[PDB]
RNA sequence: GCGUUGGAUUGUUCACCCACUAAUAGGGAACGUGAGCUGGGUUUAGACCGUCGUGAGACAGGUUAGUUUUACCCUACUGAUGAAUGUUACCGCAAUAGUAAUUGAACUUAGUACGAGAGGAACAGUUCAUUCGGAUAAUUGGUUUUUGCGGCUGUCUGAUCAGGCAUUGCCGCGAAGCUACCAUCCGCUGGAUUAUGGCUGAACGCCUCUAAGUCAGAAUCCAUGCUAGAACGCGGUGAUUUC
RNA sequence: GUGGAUUAACGAGAUUCCCACUGUCCCUAUCUA
RNA sequence: GUGAACAGCCUCUAGUUGAUAGAAUAAUGUAGAUAAGGGAAGUCGGCAAAAUAGAUCCGUAACUUCGGGAUAAGGAUUGGC
């Protein structure tokens, strides 16, 4: 017989199996459609999530009922400092998919990368690139020979990039590797663009600017294990019911004498990869403009970071990108930050953001003053000041 | 559908579910009004309807005047006492949940309205503002 | 009433996207390669003030790298072990 | 919190404030207003036997003598003393407005004081008139 | 956007901090906190709650009536725009605030005078007091010399 | 012997995700091995040139 | 492809009413889900009324009260490890399997087209909301064994002090953590088609969208995008022992 | 065909409404052993 | 001792300190708790919980076998010195 009282499903099925990630680092899918005549460009970006706050921007949006007005939105910060380029791979297309044909790395690595080749550190004779480093003797020979070959064969061209982990207060001194692909144009004039930035740095002022929508890819924060209340959103049994109420009653029928694929079991919750799209870009802001936490309506001087720190993070003290919204994953995770994959024809992304007042009271507790000025000048003089 | 409102509504927390009691703020005749369904309200199996602030619900007079009860009228919520949001940031609410009667074009059967008036439904209601002397 | 992947909204939209949307890209691409060109302008300067204070066809036969030059000297052990896609 | 403020001092449970009884115990013709009120379905005592101070109604008028002389009354008449802090008063102690506050509170210790305190005497020797041979059953005639 | 003082607890209000309660009259109560909130919900005296400015000027621990304290008002009647009145105001707020702190500074310094006097009183009524743990510590500062010189002797 | 038990890193070195620590059995099996070393020692053997040659558990009533 | 409600009411359900709604379509899966859970039955024994019987008793006539109580096994399903392919490490490819968004208003077009009048559209350009989904915790609310700070009653430690006990004694505030349409953010665009509308054109010296050929066209299909990654699918690259 | 018909008080007897009150519910969240 | 009290709670004399233990703090349980706005919309059924509660003073209906109903209903209070 038929259900009587229809009612949509209790989750999506396009989000399955939910397992653990692979890595920390969640993995970049899909990167926008090469254009062989714009200028060379980098197209994403890696850095690391530092907590929220709030903001005050001055609404410009024809059509709406908050046009010419004052809006509170919620923003999140990620500490972005520079890049480091350290290789370059290249793919030739293969009637069973792209496949990398050769890599070449720079002469001179770092031991933040070491750190990344090695397990135990703290014993090891730190043997990493010894011998490579001797392919760039005199003439060497195979370096040339190698970026020949990615010229001649390779019709997608990526670069190895790490990042700048002690310039963070992180703990974890060890850096993070990725591939970022290349989207200019002339094969030739991306590994000449690669082999002339080895061991060199860039910052996120080259890769964004404001008013931009980006995408974000994360692992989201990790929960354990759940039930089935919690894992997928169901109705819970009346109250006292024989064997627990926060389950699932019927679980299957005669036939098919399975359990099926759709029906809401027990398990894993978080820790699952996801990416999420069109979070605009409110300020890209720099490490050493001593203001950057002011606008044209605070005329104070201060910076972004809260009264206090970031609450189990600490200071900025870099570059930073301050978005819309929210982001996947907890705070002092490793977030890629992806440009559009579309041109979007929304006005949203095509808006120019004013922002009016940033919040930097502290989030450690309920703060209420904005600078340890305003807070001596409130409270006025203590005992132990005289 | 929508009738009588200018405009769009955005969205504010809903306080009142159906089989609510709520004031009556005009000079009408009535007392309190019992609501039992909300103009404009999805569909889902075992959701309450519920209104909030600015919104037409269909009610019906328990106390007051003879001539009003038993009859089902059209009212407008005036004020809500659950706490909802505004977009310049601070959370509010007021003292009472507060209506008003309406016919199903949007204009007011009294002639004036006792107590403050939540700006929302001020904006959204043309003849609600007009009828009313203190607007939050 | 219409869908995400209704034709005529994507007609529309693709018109949209061919004007003032693409041109807004292309100015936002110009400013970033521009931006990009003077950092590698002022790091370069910083290296050679770093400098300055202190003092035919490329043909291919065989590659290098561990684990390639392992698998050139092994070189057998597929044909000796009765495996290897495209070879009996 | 826990459940006893919760039980008491809910949104529909609220109770009438200090500044809106001393404006109340201002204006004597607020005063008579408040005594000479209307038959109401809805009040305990159909709407006589009313309180101004603890602005409550009773059910007869030997429950509103026995109020009278309590302890609880007691307490919201030293309550209702002097100046009765609106938001003026915050604001001075913040730094704003400082010179309207001070105004404020010379203008209650030079006008609105004693009249509040005038009128808060006659009410007194009213009550006390009244309230002094009533019987203890009531007569449910509202005429 | 403006920045409000707090209703019961009379501290700053920034934008998207606390909450309001509209009263039947229009009057409306902006809250710092929920600590400073529900205790306006039970009622509680804001004049006899120690942690507020409010008591604190009543009891006069604070300077409560200067000069530089009549400079900010409601200003209800506006005036037009001058970018050099605009300059001259955001430096006069500046001298104002500098001025302000000094006052308070030797308010404070006025009203903690006689904390040197009361501690030497009471130190030496207890000094004149209990000689024989006078004679503990006589012993036990020449056992320090002794034993320690005896140990550099070594 | 091993259905339904718990799982530990100490496995890693033979193989195999469920290891124990069983302390009588341990206690049982040091007290034949000094026995055996004694033996050895009273006929006159190499003590490190011993292994473990042959070895039997058995169930009793 | 996608949705199809909240109640009321007779033993129950359908049907029927009251609304709201874009709409409140119809069916199957042991009339899905009588040892997943429950009211009533299967299912007795106590008692009363009506009718029948000389009587014991009977009645599927009416009304009350009434004992079945796994899971630790195998598989299925949901998550979690793992030997072996020289060793060990890092960066990747993508076969296959899954897939996700949905409805309603508002401005403008425009009081226009159309109409004696009464009335009254839409395409292009913009703005919000309903249902669903994925996150997130700046702010608001909830929660407190932070037993963090303060108080209250009874008793005990001679009193002050500092505390014990009262099955977390009670009361007020309470960070951090968790969490809520009770809070906030985000949710794409290419090819092939269906019904239909056509072009050229025979069969059939006329004609015909069809027979050969061909142009478009649905929320459809296959992709793009999103999740997983074959533990017996693959690639590139680093370093290779000291007795 | 003129045990039958009422009945205050009492009841772990059976049925139906009202006021108060609430996590029964919308719609779930958190804490202790 | 508190208290109307051989109630519950704390203590003196006397007696016991027995009942497999250690480490962590997933889901589901058993035993308890709190929850904004609404207030039975939940369910066969207000099941369960909440709310009430001691004492003083005021006051108390129908009906009745005149004995009752009755703590009917409803209200004002309660510390310390
Ligand atoms: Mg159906
Ligand atoms: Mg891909
Ligand atoms: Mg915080
Ligand atoms: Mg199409
Ligand atoms: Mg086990
Ligand atoms: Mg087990
Ligand atoms: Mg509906
Ligand atoms: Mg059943
Ligand atoms: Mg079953
Ligand atoms: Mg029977
Ligand atoms: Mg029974
Ligand atoms: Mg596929
Ligand atoms: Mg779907
Ligand atoms: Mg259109
Ligand atoms: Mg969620
Ligand atoms: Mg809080
Ligand atoms: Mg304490
Ligand atoms: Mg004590
Ligand atoms: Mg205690
Ligand atoms: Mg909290
Ligand atoms: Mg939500
Ligand atoms: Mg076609
Ligand atoms: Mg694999
Ligand atoms: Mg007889
Ligand atoms: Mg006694
Ligand atoms: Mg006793
Ligand atoms: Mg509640
Ligand atoms: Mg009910
Ligand atoms: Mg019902
Ligand atoms: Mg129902
Ligand atoms: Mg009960
Ligand atoms: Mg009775």
């Amino acid at each position: 017989s038929h259900r009587k009282y229809e009612a949509p499903r209790h989750g999506h099925l396009g989000f399955l199996p939910r397992k653990r990630a692979a890595s920390i680092r969640a993995r970049v899918k899909a990167f926008p459609k090469d254009d062989r005549s714009k200028p060379v460009a980098l197209t994403s970006f890696l850095g690391y999530k530092a907590g929220m706050t709030t903001i005050v921007r001055d609404l410009d949006r024809p059509g709406s009922k908050f046009h010419k007005r004052e809006v509170v939105e919620a923003v999140t910060v990620v500490d972005t400092p520079p890049v480091v380029v350290v290789g370059v791979v290249g793919y030739v297309e293969t009637p069973r998919g792209l496949r990398s044909l050769t890599t070449v790395w720079a002469e001179h690595l770092s031991d933040e990368v070491k750190r990344r080749f090695y397990k135990n550190w703290y014993k090891s004779k730190k043997k990493a690139f010894t011998k490579y480093s001797a392919k760039y003797a005199q003439d060497g020979a195979g370096i040339e020979r190698e970026l020949a070959r990615i010229k001649k064969y390779a019709s997608v061209v990526r670069v190895l990039v790490h990042t700048q982990i002690r310039k963070t207060p992180l703990a974890q001194k060890k850096a993070h590797l990725a591939e970022i692909q290349l989207n200019g144009g002339s094969i030739s004039e991306k590994v000449d663009w690669a082999r002339e930035h080895f061991e060199k740095t860039v910052a996120v002022d080259s890769v964004f600017e404001q008013n931009e929508m980006i995408d974000a890819i994360a692992v989201t924060k990790g929960h354990g294990f759940e039930g089935v209340t919690h894992r997928w959103g169901t109705k819970k049994l009346p109250r006292k019911t024989h064997r627990g109420l926060r389950k699932v009653a019927c679980i299957g029928a005669w036939h098919p004498a399975h359990v099926m694929w759709s029906v809401a079991r027990a398990g894993q919750r978080g820790y699952h990869s996801r990416t999420s799209i069109n979070h605009k870009i409110y300020r890209v802001g720099k490490g050493d403009d001593e203001a950057n936490g002011a606008t044209s309506f605070d005329r104070t001087k201060k910076t972004i970071t809260p009264m206090g720190g970031f609450v189990h993070y600490g200071e900025i003290k870099n570059d930073f990108i301050m978005v819309k919204g929210c982001i996947p994953g907890n705070r002092k995770r490793i977030v890629t930050l992806r440009k559009s994959l579309y041109t979007n024809t929304s006005r949203k992304a095509l808006e120019e953001v004013s922002l009016k007042w940033i919040d930097t009271a502290s989030k450690f507790g309920k703060g209420r003053f904005q600078t340890p000025a305003e807070k001596h000048a409130f409270m006025g003089t203590l005992k132990k000041d005289l | 559908s929508g009738n009588g409102a200018q405009g769009t509504k955005f969205r504010i927390s809903l306080g009142l579910p159906v089989g609510a009691i709520m004031n009556c703020a005009d000079n009408s005749g009535a007392r309190n009004l019992y609501i039992i369904a909300v103009k404009g309200s999805g569909s889902r199996l075992n959701r309450l309807p519920a209104a909030s602030l600015g919104d037409m619900v269909m009610a019906t007079v328990k106390k007051g005047k003879p001539e009003l009860r038993k009859k089902v009228m059209p009212a407008i919520v005036v004020r809500q006492a659950k706490s909802w949001r505004r977009r310049d940031g601070v959370f509010l609410y007021f003292e009472d949940n507060a209506g008003v009667i309406a016919n199903p074009k949007g204009e007011m059967k009294g002639s004036a309205i006792t107590g403050p008036v939540g700006k929302e439904c001020a904006d959204l209601w043309p003849r609600v503002a007009s009828n009313s002397g203190v607007v939050v | 009433a219409k869908s995400l992947r209704a034709s005529s909204h994507l007609n529309a939209k693709s018109v949209k996207r061919r004007g003032v949307f693409q041109k807004a890209v292309d100015a936002r691409e110009q400013r970033i390669s521009d931006k990009l060109k003077e950092d590698l302008l002022k790091q370069k300067l910083e290296d050679l003030k770093k400098k300055e204070e202190q003092g035919k066809i490329s043909t291919s036969g065989w590659r290098d790298g561990r684990h390639h030059t392992y698998k050139k000297a092994k070189l057998m052990k597929q044909s000796k072990k009765k495996t290897s896609f495209t070879r009996f | 919190m826990g459940r006893y403020s919760v039980k008491r001092y809910k949104t529909k449970r609220r109770t009438r404030d200090l500044d809106l009884i001393y404006n109340d115990l201002s204006t004597k013709e607020s005063v008579q207003k408040l005594l000479n009120q209307p038959l109401d379905e809805t009040k305990p005592g159909l709407g006589q036997h009313y309180c101004i101070h603890c602005a409550k109604y009773m059910e007869t008028a030997i429950a509103l003598k026995t109020h009278l002389k309590g302890k609880v009354h007691k307490r919201r008449v030293k309550e209702l003393r002097g100046v009765p802090y609106t938001q003026e008063v915050s604001d001075a102690a913040a730094g704003y407005n400082l010179n309207k506050f001070l105004n404020r509170v010379q203008e209650i210790t030079q006008s609105v004081g004693p009249e509040k305190e005038s009128n808060e005497a006659l009410l007194k020797e009213h009550l006390d008139s009244t309230l002094a041979n009533v019987k203890t059953t009531e007569p449910t005639l509202p005429w | 956007m403006r920045i409000y003082q707090c209703h019961f607890c009379s501290s700053p209000c920034y934008p998207g901090h606390g909450i309001m309660f509209v009263r039947n009259d229009a009057k409306e109560f902006r809250f710092c906190r929920s600590k400073c909130h529900k205790a306006f919900k039970q009622r509680r005296n804001p004049r006899k709650l120690k942690w507020t400015k409010a008591f604190r000027k009543a009891a006069g621990k604070e300077l409560a009536v200067d000069s530089t304290l009549t400079f900010a008002q409601r200003r209800n009647v506006p005036v037009r725009y001058n970018r050099e009145l605009v300059a001259t105001t955001l430096k006069a707020m500046a001298r104002i605030e500098e001025i302000r702190q000094k006052r308070e500074r030797a308010f404070y310094k006025n009203r903690m005078r006689g904390n040197k006097e009361k501690d030497f009183l009471r130190d030496k009524k207890l000094v004149e007091s209990n000689p024989e743990l006078l004679r503990i510590r006589e012993v036990e500062i020449a056992r320090k010399l002794a034993k320690e010189q005896e140990r550099a002797e070594s | 012997f091993n259905s339904s038990i718990g799982r530990t890193a100490q496995g890693k070195e033979f193989g195999v995700t469920k290891a124990r620590w069983p302390a009588k059995s341990v206690k049982f099996v040091q007290g034949l091995l000094q026995n055996a070393a004694a033996n050895a020692e009273a006929k006159g053997l190499d003590a490190t040139k011993l292994y473990v040659s042959h070895i039997q558990v058995n169930q009793a009533p």
